[PDB]
Formats: C-alpha cells, sequence, structure tokens
RNA sequence: UAGCUGGUUCUCCCCGAAAUGACUUUAGGGUCAGCCUCAGGCGCUGACUGGGGCCUGUAGAGCACUGAUAGGGCUAGGGGGCCCACCAGCCUACCAAACCCUGUCAAACUCCGAAGGGUCCCAGGUGGAGCCUGGGAGUGAGGGCGCGAGCGAUAACGUCCGCGUCCGAGCGCGGGAACAACCGAGACCGCCAGCUAAGGCCCCCAAGUCUGGGCUAAGUGGUAAAGGAUGUGGCGCCGCGAAGACAGCCAGGCUGGUCGAGUGGCGCCGCGCCGAAAAUGA
RNA sequence: AGAGCGCAAGGGUAGAAGGGGGCCUGACUGCGAGGCCUGCAAGCCGAGCAGGGGCGAAAGCCGGGCCUAGUGAACCGGUGGU
RNA sequence: UCCCCCGUGCCCAUAGCGGCGUGGAACCACCCGUUCCCAUUCCGAACACGGAAGUGAAACGCGCCAGCGCCGAUGGUACUGGGCGGGCGACCGCCUGGGAGAGUAGGUCGGUGCGGGGG
C-alpha cells in the first residue's frame, strides 16, 4: 500500500494545574491554538504557549463567550 | 472511629497490584491473619477495595 | 378508564419489575410523585387506553386524578414497557396527540393503490374537557400521487392544530411487484 | 452510496440503539440477534416479500447497509484488504426493525414476513403494532 | 468597536474612560479588576461653560487637581472608540500638562 | 577471526529481574534509559487509601457541524404526451438539488457526555516502602488467560498494540481423569494433631445411597446451527358452548335429531425430541 | 462565523491572527531567571537586563510570518574579518 | 435611603431574535453648517471641528408578550470503577458504588457592582 506514516507525538495540553505552586516562567500549558487564554500574570509565545510571569498559584476561569483563561495569583 | 477487626480469607494471588498494596497498607501478611484498626475514612477506603478478600468486623 | 395505582418510595426499581409492578411517576405543573401500577392491569388498560383517552388513577388516598401518559420508556431488546409518565390535568388547556379515523374509499385503492397514512394521530392545543374520541378524516377524493395536509384538516370546536399548518397526513403510493423487479434488476 | 474507502470492523455491543418501534406500516420484523446484514440479504428479502404478494401494498426497509465489507484475494498479509467483495452491511442489533409492510391483509403480511425471515441470517420475530408510541 | 479598550485593560491600572457627548465631555479614572471610579471630572454636566475644546482642557486640569490629591499618576488613558485629535485630545492634553 | 554452537567442577544463608523504549549496514549483536543487588547518605517522603480543586473527549447517546440515508410533502432543473415557433402555456402512478417532516448511520462527524484516569494540596500509611551518590549485574526471542481496539474471515495454540494477571523463575502442593499459565493456594525443617480452600461426599476414591420442594424419559445429562414437531409440565389471552358446543353416527344442502361436558386457535416460561455421516476398539 | 488566514490536515481565530492605508526594517547585537520535552545528543517556550533603534500622543508593542513540516552531528575544505 | 438617566466592570442566551407600547424637562442620539484642526482608494455615510432652530422618525433607555432561540427538573434507563455467576460459543445475567444523552413537567424577555448628572 502507501500509508504507514505519522509525525511523532507533540505531548501538548495542560502542563500545570489549578492549586499548583509555580516559579517564574514555568510553562503552564502548551496548546494547539487558543484552547486557553492568558490572564493575570500569564504571558504567551509564538506557539500559544502559556507561562507564568510571576510566582504563585495557577487558577482556571471559564467565561463562556470570552473563553477559558488561566492566571497565577501572586503571594509570598 | 470504633475498632475494625479485619481477617484475610481470600488469597490475593491473582488480584491487581493495587489490591496487594491495599493489604500492605492495612498491614495484612498471611492468610487468616487478625488485625484490628481504627475506622478512619482512609482506612475504610482500603478495606473496602479488598472487601471481597476480607471479612470486616465492627468492634 | 380506571387504574389501581400506588405510592412508591424506596422499593428497588428493578427488583420491583420482577414482582409484577410497572414503575411510573405522576406529575404536573405543581405535582411530582413516585408511583407504580400493575403490569397485567396497565397492559389491558393501556392497550385500548393508549395515549389519546384519559385515565383516572385511584391512589389509596382515595384521590381520583385525571392523568394521561405523557411518555413511556419502551425497553429495547424485545419490546416491553419499562417506565411510565403520568401528566395530571386540571382546567387549563393542554396539548396532546388526538386520534384520527381516516374514513372513505380513496380513488387510489380503486386503480389499485396503497393506503398511505402519515400522522395516525395529531398533537393539538385543547381544553381538558374536550376529549374527542377521534377526528373525522374526509379521505376519499384522494387519488394516486395525491396527499392530504394539516392545513386541510376538519377541526372540531374549541380546538387548534398545535403543529405546522402544512404538515402531511396521508397519501397514496403505488404497488411494487413485477414491473419494478424486472426493470430494477437490469437498470441497476 | 458515497463517502470513502474502507472502515474499521468494530464490535457489536449491547442491542441498544439497535432496536426501535413500528414507525410505519402495520406489521414489522425485528431482529433477535446481532449481525451484519448484507446488501444481498436485504434484496433477497425485499424481492421474496413483493414476489409473494403480487401487486402488493408498500414495503418499508428501515435498515440500510453503509459499512464496506473488507476481504482478501486468497493470499497473505500485504496491507489492508481490498474489501468490498460482499459489498456492504448494516449493523443490526437485537430489537431492530428491518422490514415492515402496509396496505395489506394480516395473512399476506404474516406469511410474507415469515418468508423474508429465512432469507436473513438472524433468528427473528414478527410484531403487530399495539399503540406504543410517545404522546399523552 | 473597542479593541483599544481591551488592550489597555491588560496593561495595568487606572484607566481613563473618556466618553464624550456631542456637546459634553465626561472623564473617569476607573481602576479595573474591581470596577471603581476615582476622579470623575464631568464637563457640561458639572459646571463648565460652553466651548467643547477649551472646556476639555479645563476638565482635564480638573482631574489633575483631584488626582494628585489622591496620590495617583498612572496616565492609563482610554481612547474610548475615539480618534485622538480634538476634544479627547485636549482631555489628556491638559490632564498631562499638569 | 568466529556478533555462531557446545562446555564451565564444593556447601549454606539473604535479595531477586527482563524478554520494554530510543538510536544502531540494527534486527538471534550492541550503547543509554527501565526493571535486580550491595555500600554510604536522607528520614515519613512510598505503593494503596480519605477529602478537596484542576485537566480530559472514550462508553453511551446525539444530528447542532462534515458526510451518509429509506419514505413523504413542498419545490428548481431535465426526460416524455397536447399545441404552434405570436414561446410560451397545461399536464406528468418518470430521475431528482435546496428546504420541512417521519426514521436512521459514521474510527478519521459531535450540540452533549459518564463511570474512570491524570496531577497538586492536607491527611492516614515504618514498608525487603521511599528519595540522593556510588560499586556489581543480568535483560533487551517472550507465552497463556481476562478485558479494550487494529489486521484477519467478529478463522487460527493467528497476528499487532493497551490495562491487568499467572507461567516465565512456583513442571513444588490441592482440584480439574491426565495437562506451564483455569479454580484454590505463595512450599524454612519435623509430627501416625486440629479448622478450612477450590472441588466434592454411590463403588474404584476420603467424606450424605443426607433432608425438603419442583422438572426431565432423552443416557438428555455425557457438552453442535438455521429450521421442524398434538414431547412433557407450568402461566396468560381470544372464538363457540347446558338457549346443547368440538367428534362420530341418520337426513338435507350451515340446519335439525341423538348423546352429553367442555372444546378449538394464539402467545410466553422450564426441561426435553429431530436436524446429527469418517476412517486401529469402544 | 458555515469565509479568510500563502500550501496538507488539524487546533485556533472577526472583542482578528482576517481586508486596507500611514510611517518603518526588532527577518537587531550582547545575554538569559525559569520551564516543556527527553536515554544521549537534539528540539521547544521565555519574562526580564544593558546597548543602540522603529512605530504610536501614550500606556505600550517589535529579538520575522495564526500555530504544528520546509531538513543534516562530527570530520575535511572554501570566502571575509579580530 | 427611593426613582429616571449617562459612563463603565462582573455573571455569561433564564441577558437574545421578532412583535406592541412608551421617554425628550434633564441626558443621549438624530440634527444645522463644512470657514478652522481632521477625514474618506468616491461622498462630512464614517472619523473631525464650530454650533441656532427642529425631532424622538431611526438608534439607544424602559416596559409587556413566548411564536423562534436559550435554559430545563423528576422518574427510569443506556454505560460503567470493583465483585461474581451461567452457557460449548457470537454473548447474556445478578450483587455493590457512580450514572448520563435524548424525551416529559417546567422556566425565560434578565440579575448586578462602582462613580456621576437630575426631582
Ligand atoms: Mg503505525
Ligand atoms: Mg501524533
Ligand atoms: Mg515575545
Ligand atoms: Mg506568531
Ligand atoms: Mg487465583
Ligand atoms: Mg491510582
Ligand atoms: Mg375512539
Ligand atoms: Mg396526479
Ligand atoms: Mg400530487
Ligand atoms: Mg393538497
Ligand atoms: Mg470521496
Ligand atoms: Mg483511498
Ligand atoms: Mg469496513
Ligand atoms: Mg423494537
Ligand atoms: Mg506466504
Ligand atoms: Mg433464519
Ligand atoms: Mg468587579
Ligand atoms: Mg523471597
Ligand atoms: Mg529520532
Ligand atoms: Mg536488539
Ligand atoms: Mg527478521
Ligand atoms: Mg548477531
Ligand atoms: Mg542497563
Ligand atoms: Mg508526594
Ligand atoms: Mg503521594
Ligand atoms: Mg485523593
Ligand atoms: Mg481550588
Ligand atoms: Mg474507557
Ligand atoms: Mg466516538
Ligand atoms: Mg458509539
Ligand atoms: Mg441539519
Ligand atoms: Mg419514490
Ligand atoms: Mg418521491
Ligand atoms: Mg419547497
Ligand atoms: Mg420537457
Ligand atoms: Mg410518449
Ligand atoms: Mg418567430
Ligand atoms: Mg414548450
Ligand atoms: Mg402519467
Ligand atoms: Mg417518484
Ligand atoms: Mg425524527
Ligand atoms: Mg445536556
Ligand atoms: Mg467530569
Ligand atoms: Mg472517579
Ligand atoms: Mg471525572
Ligand atoms: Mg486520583
Ligand atoms: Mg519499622
Ligand atoms: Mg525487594
Ligand atoms: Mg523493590
Ligand atoms: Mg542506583
Ligand atoms: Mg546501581
Ligand atoms: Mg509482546
Ligand atoms: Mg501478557
Ligand atoms: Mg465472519
Ligand atoms: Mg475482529
Ligand atoms: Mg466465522
Ligand atoms: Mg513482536
Ligand atoms: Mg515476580
Ligand atoms: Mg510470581
Ligand atoms: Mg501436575
Ligand atoms: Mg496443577
Ligand atoms: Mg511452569
Ligand atoms: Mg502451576
Ligand atoms: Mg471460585
Ligand atoms: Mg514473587
Ligand atoms: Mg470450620
Ligand atoms: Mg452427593
Ligand atoms: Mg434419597
Ligand atoms: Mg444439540
Ligand atoms: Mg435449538
Ligand atoms: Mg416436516
Ligand atoms: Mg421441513
Ligand atoms: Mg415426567
Ligand atoms: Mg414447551
Ligand atoms: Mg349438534
Ligand atoms: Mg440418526
Ligand atoms: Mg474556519
Ligand atoms: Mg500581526
Ligand atoms: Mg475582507
Ligand atoms: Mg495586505
Ligand atoms: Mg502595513
Ligand atoms: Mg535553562
Ligand atoms: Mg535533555
Ligand atoms: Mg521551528
Ligand atoms: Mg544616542
Ligand atoms: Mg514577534
Ligand atoms: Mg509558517
Ligand atoms: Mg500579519
Ligand atoms: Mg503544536
Ligand atoms: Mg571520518
Ligand atoms: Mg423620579
Ligand atoms: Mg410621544
Ligand atoms: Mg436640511
Ligand atoms: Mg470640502
Ligand atoms: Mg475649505
Ligand atoms: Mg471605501
Ligand atoms: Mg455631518
Ligand atoms: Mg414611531
Ligand atoms: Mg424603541
Ligand atoms: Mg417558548
Ligand atoms: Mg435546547
Ligand atoms: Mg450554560
Ligand atoms: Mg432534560
Ligand atoms: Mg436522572
Ligand atoms: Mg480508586
Ligand atoms: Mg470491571
Ligand atoms: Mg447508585
Ligand atoms: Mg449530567
Ligand atoms: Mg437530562
Ligand atoms: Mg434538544
Ligand atoms: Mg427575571
Ligand atoms: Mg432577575
Ligand atoms: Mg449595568
Ligand atoms: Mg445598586
Ligand atoms: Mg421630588
Ligand atoms: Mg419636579
Amino acid at each position: 500500500t502507501k500509508n504507514g506514516r505519522d509525525s511523532q507525538a507533540k505531548r501538548l495540553g495542560v502542563k500545570r494545574y489549578e492549586g499548583q505552586v509555580v516559579r517564574a516562567g514555568n510553562i503552564l500549558v502548551r496548546q494547539r491554538g487558543t484552547r486557553f487564554k492568558p490572564g493575570k500574570n500569564v504571558g504567551m509565545g509564538r506557539d500559544f504557549t502559556l507561562f507564568a510571569l510571576v510566582d504563585g498559584v495557577v487558577e482556571f476561569q471559564d467565561r463562556g463567550r470570552l473563553g477559558r483563561y488561566v492566571h497565577v495569583r501572586p503571594l509570598a | 472511629m470504633p475498632r475494625l477487626k479485619v481477617k484475610l480469607v481470600k488469597s490475593p494471588i491473582g488480584y491487581p497490584k493495587d489490591q496487594k498494596a491495599a493489604l500492605k497498607a492495612l498491614g495484612l501478611r498471611r492468610l487468616q491473619q487478625e488485625r484490628v484498626l481504627e475506622d478512619t475514612p482512609a482506612i475504610r477506603g482500603n478495606v473496602e477495595k479488598v472487601a471481597h478478600l476480607v471479612r470486616v468486623e465492627v468492634v | 378508564y380506571r387504574l389501581k395505582a400506588y405510592y412508591r418510595e424506596g422499593e428497588k426499581p428493578s427488583a420491583l419489575r420482577r414482582a409484577g409492578k410497572l414503575p411510573g411517576v405522576m406529575y404536573n405543573r405543581h405535582l411530582n410523585r413516585k408511583v407504580y401500577v400493575d403490569l397485567v392491569e396497565f397492559d389491558k388498560v393501556f392497550r385500548q387506553a393508549s395515549i389519546h383517552h384519559v385515565i383516572v388513577l385511584e391512589l389509596p388516598d382515595g384521590q381520583s386524578l385525571p392523568t394521561l401518559v405523557r411518555q413511556v420508556n419502551l425497553d429495547k431488546r424485545r419490546r416491553r414497557p419499562e417506565h411510565v409518565d403520568f401528566f395530571v390535568l386540571s382546567d387549563e388547556p393542554v396539548e396532546m396527540y388526538v386520534p384520527l379515523r381516516f374514513v372513505g374509499t380513496p380513488a387510489g385503492v380503486r386503480a389499485g393503490g396503497v393506503l398511505q397514512e402519515i400522522h395516525r394521530d395529531i398533537l393539538v392545543k385543547v381544553s381538558p374537557r374536550n376529549i374527542p374520541e377521534f377526528i373525522e378524516v374526509d379521505v376519499s377524493g384522494l387519488e394516486i400521487g395525491d396527499s392530504l395536509h394539516a392545513s386541510d384538516l376538519k377541526l372540531p370546536p374549541g380546538v387548534e392544530l398545535a403543529v405546522s399548518p402544512e404538515e402531511t397526513i396521508a397519501a397514496v403510493v403505488p404497488p411494487e411487484d413485477v414491473e419494478k423487479l424486472a426493470e430494477e434488476a437490469a437498470a441497476e | 452510496r458515497m463517502k470513502y474507502r474502507k472502515q474499521q470492523r468494530g464490535r457489536l455491543k449491547g442491542a441498544t440503539k439497535g432496536g426501535d418501534y413500528v414507525a410505519f406500516g402495520d406489521f414489522g420484523l425485528v431482529a433477535l440477534e446481532p449481525a451484519w446484514i448484507t446488501a444481498q440479504q436485504i434484496e433477497a428479502a425485499r424481492v421474496a416479500m413483493v414476489r409473494h404478494f403480487r401487486r402488493g401494498g408498500k414495503i418499508f426497509i428501515r435498515i440500510f447497509p453503509d459499512k464496506p465489507y473488507t476481504k482478501k484475494p486468497l493470499e497473505v498479509r500485504m496491507g489492508k484488504g481490498k474489501g468490498n467483495v460482499e459489498g456492504y452491511v448494516a449493523v443490526v442489533k437485537p430489537g431492530r426493525v428491518m422490514f415492515e409492510v402496509a396496505g395489506v391483509t394480516e395473512e399476506q403480511a404474516m406469511e410474507a414476513l415469515r418468508i423474508a425471515g429465512h432469507k436473513l441470517p438472524i433468528k427473528t420475530k414478527i410484531v403487530r403494532r399495539d399503540a406504543y408510541d410517545e404522546a399523552q | 468597536k473597542f479593541r483599544v479598550r481591551n488592550r489597555i485593560k491588560r496593561t495595568g491600572r487606572l484607566r481613563l474612560s473618556v466618553f464624550r457627548s456631542l456637546k459634553h465631555i465626561y472623564a473617569q479614572i476607573i481602576d479595573d479588576e474591581k470596577g471603581v471610579t476615582l476622579v470623575s471630572a464631568s464637563s457640561l454636566a458639572l459646571k463648565l461653560k460652553g466651548n467643547k475644546t477649551e472646556v476639555a482642557r479645563q476638565v482635564g486640569r480638573a482631574l489633575a487637581e483631584k488626582a494628585l490629591a489622591l496620590g495617583i499618576k498612572q496616565v492609563a488613558f482610554d481612547r474610548g472608540p475615539y480618534k485622538y485629535h480634538g476634544r479627547v485630545k485636549a482631555l489628556a492634553e491638559g490632564a498631562r500638562e499638569g
């Protein structure tokens, strides 16, 4: 035939979860598109990679129309 | 958290790894072995998952 | 029709059926109660009763409720009723599938045709007092290739079609013997 | 038909969605056992049906084969089967309604459906009609 | 339309919602993440005369006095569906000129 | 030279694997990781479990999207019958786009969605648990069975992955007639002690020719299908019937007489009969 | 939102990543807290710092293209520089 | 504190689509004009500036209606962690804990912060 083909797995998805302590810069979640939006103290890079901008705890916030956001609540 | 007498009666030979680990947590060595433990929510959950192996007693 | 109902509470839904009782529940804009009729009784009752005529349920509370089966859960794997809904009426108008007696010898069956019949019953807004055993359908002038729609129904007084004013009701299709078998076997 | 080449085998689990209720016609035919029903099996039944009662009423076929039936040419293991040999099949689970007649007598139907049974692989039953629908 | 508004929202604190009427020109210092206005120097519906542009300059100076009193200084302006050029221009124009 | 085959000698004691992944002129060979072990560190951190939060697109179901689809309606286009080129008009048990209804299907469809799993926090958990550094390895053909898919023919003691397991290494013990992996069970040594486990308690063969309540006349049991049949027992319904029914006997072509208590058709459950032919003796 | 997003498919997206103009060349140098992934090597995301600069009134964005392919250890040798 | 407005953030269709009614004192819009700042690949439709008078028609604000849309129990299933039984097999069944989708009843023309103008 002519089929046996596939690009190796990219291992994306939720990397960090809500209620997890995070350093500054830890990739919070790798993703295909905008399956998750940025938020409080959370930036993103060319591949739509979400990552902490501060130290603290992750939190997820669903907002229907707006979409799903993820932020880190600072504290020390 | 009254006492819980638990006696092992069905050999774990053949049951899943997790199950054997449960008996280890409760501290069950050999067959027909006695063991009285508190009735904490945690200790329950284990004794529950091995219920088909042991006979529980409310002491 | 009458039917001896009972109150349910904790009885095992499945273990119940094995006994001989059919699970069910009555309810309306204000009511909600676990019940359970009898299989054999409900059977012969609901056979004719179906879901066009009303049935008062006699609870041990002596209460005579004017209910009708809003829905029945038929069990897959060899048909048989699993569970039964019971909508309790009052005086406010209520929608429901009313029967339909198609009466007449359509031109279709004359030239050798087929008794097509879409909606063997029709949902219609209506007061609880109005309990039309059925509705006359003037099917007779219907020839092969023709059909009859909702916008052409004979509505009794105090009733309205709670459907689409264009829905079909019945039709007249052809046979299908030799002419199709020989022709289809080659033309395919 | 139309869609694309080959499909998984899949297993026939519970008789769930496979099964319904006489939705057209007067009498019906219901499956007791699961199976893949071939295109030739349907045609075999349909024709045996009408041919029984000449110039008959109307026959409804509610099931429909869309699963490509794969099959290899009597060799070994290179790639997937060419398939298509038996053509296609319909995932028929117990309780399903294959055929149902209309505009005809009870004897004609009771015989015709009985006949179109032997044409099928599965052990089947004939249902009348009752009144089991969904209303009030 | 309000692309600009969203941009500044994520920027930081102390937004400056400049909503202007066909004859009026209000201005609020709204801090997001709580939704509370601070210095709300209205225009025509406040006290000022009648000359949109020159009125805008002064109302800006109005915010300034009320703002520097509360210890504010983040010039987080809010273009608010408006082209920075005229009325709105003077707002922050005077507001930042003092 | 031999990445191949064969051979490798005393005892006791503790622990105890793997047949996987990645690359490999690699595929019966290696190197790193994984799993075993030993020494020195650390010390409640471990498997498993309780509560909590977050993540997820399966089973199921569904038709909102991508597509499939049987019938019907409504309806553009095309084919044909009337008419004539003043091109349009009328019909149309012909094929049918879009739309609606009824009814369905889909690994590569999903408006929706379990159980469950993954992870972090707090807690129980002292275990041949756990983590850090280092010494020594072997292993890198795996196989049955259960479950979930592919391939195959919904074949194979088939094949290829996933979770689990046992054999491997427990061809040590009990059962299963016999029999790695099915059921029971994890064998330090001794005993002419006792309770059990699966499985059994008529004889070979240890223990009930034990008790009570039904069914089965085929040795069914002692292990085969579509389909066929007044087998037998038990349950429910429909048609006729003391205003005389079914059956037979008299007469006419349903009706009468006689006798005199039930009779005919359908559906469901239990056990059973047929379908049932192979080669050394059952 | 069934279009568009150069190209396969997918996730994503009009509260722009899409269509159109104005100015411009951050398809910069020197670095890199901390992570994803992972046997090794490799691949990936990146706040922020200093230099000098672009667009915007400004808060601010810019270390190439909506993102996931468009590629090749080491050796040997070529050309230009300190 | 109460009521109507104007600016704005939260909840994310029970906020919406469509139908009828209402508000111009204030506020907002439409509106008058195109000389100045500024602008449309063409137009003062849009951005923009200066402003009588007129209007609430359009737009927005506030109400009411449910026909579409949306939300949507309860009961009972399907499915299924864990446990187990029957049959020769394709498969079927029970115990224990969890439990949908669809469908029925039914709900719905919004709750709500903070500042500001007005009686
Ligand atoms: Mg592959
Ligand atoms: Mg992949
Ligand atoms: Mg960047
Ligand atoms: Mg980019
Ligand atoms: Mg075992
Ligand atoms: Mg676990
Ligand atoms: Mg009637
Ligand atoms: Mg006609
Ligand atoms: Mg017609
Ligand atoms: Mg008509
Ligand atoms: Mg194609
Ligand atoms: Mg192809
Ligand atoms: Mg296929
Ligand atoms: Mg059915
Ligand atoms: Mg060969
Ligand atoms: Mg058959
Ligand atoms: Mg707020
Ligand atoms: Mg050992
Ligand atoms: Mg590689
Ligand atoms: Mg190898
Ligand atoms: Mg080979
Ligand atoms: Mg070799
Ligand atoms: Mg190693
Ligand atoms: Mg831990
Ligand atoms: Mg832990
Ligand atoms: Mg937990
Ligand atoms: Mg939380
Ligand atoms: Mg699963
Ligand atoms: Mg699926
Ligand atoms: Mg499915
Ligand atoms: Mg559709
Ligand atoms: Mg047709
Ligand atoms: Mg048609
Ligand atoms: Mg139409
Ligand atoms: Mg024509
Ligand atoms: Mg002709
Ligand atoms: Mg002419
Ligand atoms: Mg013509
Ligand atoms: Mg004709
Ligand atoms: Mg036709
Ligand atoms: Mg439907
Ligand atoms: Mg739902
Ligand atoms: Mg969930
Ligand atoms: Mg769970
Ligand atoms: Mg969950
Ligand atoms: Mg967990
Ligand atoms: Mg200890
Ligand atoms: Mg060990
Ligand atoms: Mg160990
Ligand atoms: Mg080590
Ligand atoms: Mg080591
Ligand atoms: Mg293997
Ligand atoms: Mg295995
Ligand atoms: Mg087959
Ligand atoms: Mg298969
Ligand atoms: Mg086969
Ligand atoms: Mg292999
Ligand atoms: Mg082992
Ligand atoms: Mg072992
Ligand atoms: Mg042996
Ligand atoms: Mg053995
Ligand atoms: Mg062995
Ligand atoms: Mg063994
Ligand atoms: Mg057993
Ligand atoms: Mg072991
Ligand atoms: Mg005993
Ligand atoms: Mg016995
Ligand atoms: Mg006896
Ligand atoms: Mg047999
Ligand atoms: Mg049989
Ligand atoms: Mg015969
Ligand atoms: Mg025969
Ligand atoms: Mg007998
Ligand atoms: Mg029988
Ligand atoms: Mg007689
Ligand atoms: Mg014989
Ligand atoms: Mg798109
Ligand atoms: Mg861009
Ligand atoms: Mg465009
Ligand atoms: Mg362009
Ligand atoms: Mg440009
Ligand atoms: Mg680093
Ligand atoms: Mg690395
Ligand atoms: Mg790249
Ligand atoms: Mg300089
Ligand atoms: Mg960039
Ligand atoms: Mg690119
Ligand atoms: Mg761009
Ligand atoms: Mg990617
Ligand atoms: Mg070399
Ligand atoms: Mg007032
Ligand atoms: Mg008025
Ligand atoms: Mg004018
Ligand atoms: Mg001009
Ligand atoms: Mg001029
Ligand atoms: Mg233009
Ligand atoms: Mg103008
Ligand atoms: Mg008006
Ligand atoms: Mg209005
Ligand atoms: Mg409504
Ligand atoms: Mg809905
Ligand atoms: Mg919602
Ligand atoms: Mg619901
Ligand atoms: Mg429920
Ligand atoms: Mg668990
Ligand atoms: Mg299980
Ligand atoms: Mg439960
Ligand atoms: Mg739910
Ligand atoms: Mg629901
Ligand atoms: Mg729905
Ligand atoms: Mg309300
Ligand atoms: Mg409210
Ligand atoms: Mg508000
Ligand atoms: Mg308030
Ligand atoms: Mg007053
Ligand atoms: Mg007043």
